[PDB]
């Protein structure tokens, strides 16, 4: 009984395992080609790390709003997800984690906003009429600097202009093959800068106000590269 | 015996439901067999999260099954059986774990289990 | 003195050359092959570099200069090398951030289209000064 | 020529499954599989049309030697065509060769004519 | 009869692109299921997108089935069916609604559905 | 009223087969899936309730001339309900026309009756 | 009849890190043909360089197989086969050229062939 329609599950299973290797293949060699370009950036956020933390550390620290505590009366959040599902709980775990932290933390919708990077995160955060800032999708998978410069560089303005106090940012963290977590972390301002490898003596041959203001969009810039 | 006039109302509505739910989970099988939980909607995310409890629900430790578990076992009333199926089916116990729904009876016997558990 | 550029789609690098001649906001700029250890911003300009005999000179973007005895870095956003000028395209980008500072509020905002411009102006003209 | 025939079609049947992605290796996924797909043009056939074992090889050779690497895939089963009435003009001691002694014939000879056929066909 | 000698080279044409655009339409079915349209190709999207219009336009609105379809009925020759098939294949009606081509006729009657739906 | 309720009930089956595979969908699926959802919630029906065919005609007509497309899926079965206690007063010359021409009443009387119906109709 | 009961400890624990040896081997072969040779652990390049060893060494020289290829053919026994696998298993001969490992017979022949090599 039901012979064809067993025959026809079988060709039809068959040719999904056929798929599904495939699209194994390639999610291989494109994270291949991940590492690699992280590797490639690691150097420069070294280097920033290093100059940054020297330039910061000592009397010359002073005051400046992308380094300061300001009052807090919003926060914003960057969330970054996929543009293309069969990830597993690759979204869900960020997406759940994002909505009990603000759940916890605030009660009213004027006390936060999101930054969502990732197709999934709009339908998600639209469902539920979340507040949403602005967004960009379907970016190369494997991006450069230049197509988030803008974003990066727009939040960062958002910062300085006091839309918003205090910015978040979550995403998966790339432990292991097997194992992806996600992380929380603090952008603006800089607080809790760890020591630097040894205390400096680089001369502000500008004013290190102006050194400030030039090289903290920056940092921000690159840590969401990062990210 | 099953009719809204035998069995009374409550009775009747809390039946309906309860098979209605454990028919999505059926049809969902094929696709949780391949693509597992990550591909589901919200909806029949909780569809699946309430089935998985209402089916483990529907089974109990009897007397005579005591020689081969050593479980005393139980006896439970109508009424306890419907409300405690009322309260799984509105979302009263969907911070359990689903293994303190296994073998017991009168609900309370669930929330003693998980929190003997350490829930 | 070696010179070194990280950029960070990938270090674009340089041998040892005697002196680097840069321009930044301080003025009139010039390191020293011993220098004492400073930092100074740099705009949107060119980094002129001379090894004995032969010079080079590689454009640049929001650079970040560090200086120390032995090692010269510029934390540049972005930075091309003096056969790298891609004339062409950098002649189109001065033409797509001429209309970008003409128009109100464009696609992207004058927040990039006042940088394009001089990032445009320097990749069409400051490079090939060799 | 049919040795090296039934390899490219067992890697391109093997492959099938790449088709949709084309972003791995050239080998991977762009070599085999352009290859792939040129074999199936070839094998084609319309009805009542046998063909002669002479120009079946010869068609065969340019294949399995490259020979139709940058003809666009839709121009293959013209290419074929075209090539057959060639032959009866400039590769007669080509097509005779084969006939006489059922052996390949010098590569050089061949190569040229294969070569020189591709200058006067226009890619559609 | 269906040879090239008897009904036309470009009825054989249309035909045979219209049996092999449902053919690979016909394989998908199986995997779309469960991997989701978004999964394909761009091709492949273009492909079940004009072969859901051809397989919805290969039906036809007949003068008996008035009683099963409250339609009077069409009668359509092989010039008009095999140049509309000829359009659709080459996608000149791509935009217009997917339930629009079915029991029509001539594409003149596609056409003026559609409108009528408010395309 | 409802000449092809069984082939656009097939056709929404279909659809819905069809696009439970996706979640971008076009203005005219989602009114389609809405139409079909409501088509099927009107007509259950529970044991031993027999309804006339002059009712059942305007419900039908109700559901097929889009004044049912703003109330919820869930509140069907309490609007038919009420709309046959509220025809069982008001409106009763229209089950009379009904039962005796064995034809559809003037439209404008069932687009008023329907509207004044809705006005004092509730949602849950 | 693989089983300590008949054969012996020493045979069957030959017997089965060998096939141990080649399943491990065939599990790699999707990541090498993904990444290539390189992008491989220690344990990887060493348990694939030990896999080749053994699956050419596989290979016989047969009597019936002189009319393909002229070579005399070897009837190699049981304990010379044994001793062979478990020294390519320990490691020893893992300086000579994969095709030294080829079509041989016994394991004298390889270091043999290995020698006319070079
Ligand atoms: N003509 C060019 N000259 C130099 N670098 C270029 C050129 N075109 C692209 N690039 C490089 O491409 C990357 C992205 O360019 P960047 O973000 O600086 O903006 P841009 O090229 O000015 O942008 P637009 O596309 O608006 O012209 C940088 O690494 C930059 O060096």
């Amino acid at each position: 009984a039901s012979l064809r329609d067993i025959k026809t599950r079988i060709n039809a299973t068959k040719k999904t395992s056929q798929i599904t290797k495939a699209m194994e293949m390639v999610s291989t060699s494109k994270l291949n080609r991940a590492e690699q370009n992280a590797k490639s950036f690691v150097p420069y956020m070294e280097k920033i790390q290093e100059v940054v933390a020297n330039v910061a550390l000592g009397a010359g620290g002073a005051s400046h709003p992308m380094l300061v505590s300001r009052p807090v009366k919003k926060t914003g959040y960057l969330v970054i997800t996929s543009d293309r599902g069969l990830a597993g709980a690759y979204n869900s775990n960020v997406l759940r984690l994002v909505y009990q932290t603000i759940q916890k933390r605030h009660a009213s919708p004027d006390e936060y906003a999101i930054i969502v990077i990732g197709r999934v995160g709009l339908s998600f955060f639209r469902k539920r009429n979340m507040p949403v800032i602005l967004d960009i999708t379907r970016l190369p998978d494997q991006p450069s600097f230049a197509d988030i410069k803008e974003i990066a560089r727009k939040t960062v303005g958002l910062f300085a202009d006091g839309t918003f106090d205090e910015l978040y940012m979550y995403y998966n963290h790339y432990v292991s093959a097997i194992q992806q977590e996600v992380t929380e972390r603090k952008l603006l301002p800089l607080t809790d800068l760890a020591e630097n490898k040894q205390r400096t003596v680089y001369e502000f041959e500008p004013s290190q106000e102006e050194i400030l203001d030039v090289l903290l969009p920056q940092y921000a810039e690159s840590l969401i590269y990062g990210a | 015996a099953l009719a809204p006039e035998i069995v009374g109302e409550e009775h009747y509505q809390v039946a309906r439901k309860v098979q209605q739910t454990l028919q999505r989970y059926k049809e969902l099988q094929d696709i949780i067999a391949i693509l597992g939980m990550d591909e589901l909607s919200d909806e029949d995310k909780l569809v699946v999260h309430r089935a998985r409890r209402i089916q483990f629900f529907l089974s109990q430790n009897f007397h005579v099954a005591e020689q081969f578990t050593g479980q005393p076992g139980s006896y439970v009333p109508v009424k306890e059986t419907v409300r405690g199926f009322k309260e799984i089916l509105e979302g009263k116990y969907d911070h359990l774990p689903e293994d303190a729904f296994r073998l017991v009876g009168r609900i309370e016997e669930v929330v003693e289990k998980a929190k003997a558990m350490g829930v | 003195i070696h010179v070194s550029v990280v950029t960070p789609d990938g270090p674009v690098y340089e041998d040892d050359v005697e002196m680097v001649s840069v321009k930044a906001k301080s003025g009139e700029l010039g390191i020293l092959p011993g220098h004492i250890p400073l930092v100074a911003p740099l705009e949107i300009s060119a980094a002129r570099l001379k090894k004995g005999g032969k010079t080079q000179y590689i454009a640049v973007s929001g650079g970040f200069l560090e200086v120390r005895p032995d090692k010269v870095t510029i934390l540049a956003q972005a930075a091309e090398r003096a056969e790298d000028i891609d004339v062409l395209r950098a002649k189109a980008a001065k033409e797509r951030a001429e209309r970008r500072l003409q128009s109100q509020q464009d696609d992207i905002d004058f927040k990039r289209a006042e940088l394009a411009l001089k990032r445009a102006m320097n990749r069409l003209s400051v490079a090939e000064m060799k | 020529v049919a040795g090296t025939l039934r390899l490219d079609l067992a890697a391109y049947r093997e492959l099938e499954a790449f088709a949709q992605f084309g972003s791995d290796l050239d080998k991977a996924t762009q070599a085999k599989l352009a290859r792939g797909a040129r074999t199936v043009e070839v094998l084609k056939q319309d009805l009542h049309q046998p063909i002669p074992v002479e120009k079946q090889v010869l068609i065969i050779y340019a294949l399995t030697r490259g020979f139709l690497d940058d003809i666009p895939v839709e121009d293959v089963r013209r290419f074929e065509k075209e090539f057959y009435l060639f032959l009866d003009q400039n590769g007669q001691h080509l097509l005779e060769h084969i006939r006489t002694t059922k052996d390949l014939p010098n590569e050089d000879d061949l190569n040229k004519a294969i070569e020189a056929f591709k200058k006067t066909f226009v890619v559609s």
